[PDB]
């Protein structure tokens, strides 16, 4: 069950996939407040 | 920006009451930033000056008073 069929190496894809969707999400939360009625205007 | 340009503004339509018109929009921003520390949201906030301008533009057309006084003039003179 163990140490037999394959091991996993370059795990950096990992963590950068991890990355990328932090920061979409980060920016994912700025426009979050501007949807519906309730939205509010973003100046720039 | 936008008062520098509400000033400015000010000239073009009437030509005159760029003082009142800048301290009177500062003041209905300022009376509002208490407004949005209770949770209130600026449509709620808007909405209220909203409805109570309809109802003072009306207002005023209730209260005006003829150019027609007495039986000179005696406006045009006053008026400047
Ligand atoms: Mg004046």
């Amino acid at each position: 069950v163990p140490s037999n069929a394959t091991f996993k190496n370059k795990e950096k894809p990992q963590e950068v996939r991890k990355a990328n969707i932090i920061a979409a999400r980060s920016v994912a939360d700025a426009i979050r407040t501007s949807l519906g009625p309730k939205g509010m205007d973003k100046m720039i | 920006k936008i008062l520098v340009e509400l000033a400015q503004q000010q000239d073009r339509e009437i030509g005159d009451g760029t003082t009142s018109v800048v301290i009177i929009a500062s003041e209905l921003l300022k009376r509002a930033n208490e407004l949005v520390k209770n949770k209130i949201h600026p449509t709620t906030i808007i909405t209220g000056f909203r409805v109570a301008l309809r109802e003072a533009i009306r207002f005023i057309n209730e209260v005006l008073s003829t150019s027609v006084d007495t039986l000179g003039k005696e406006t045009l003179i006053n008026i400047a």
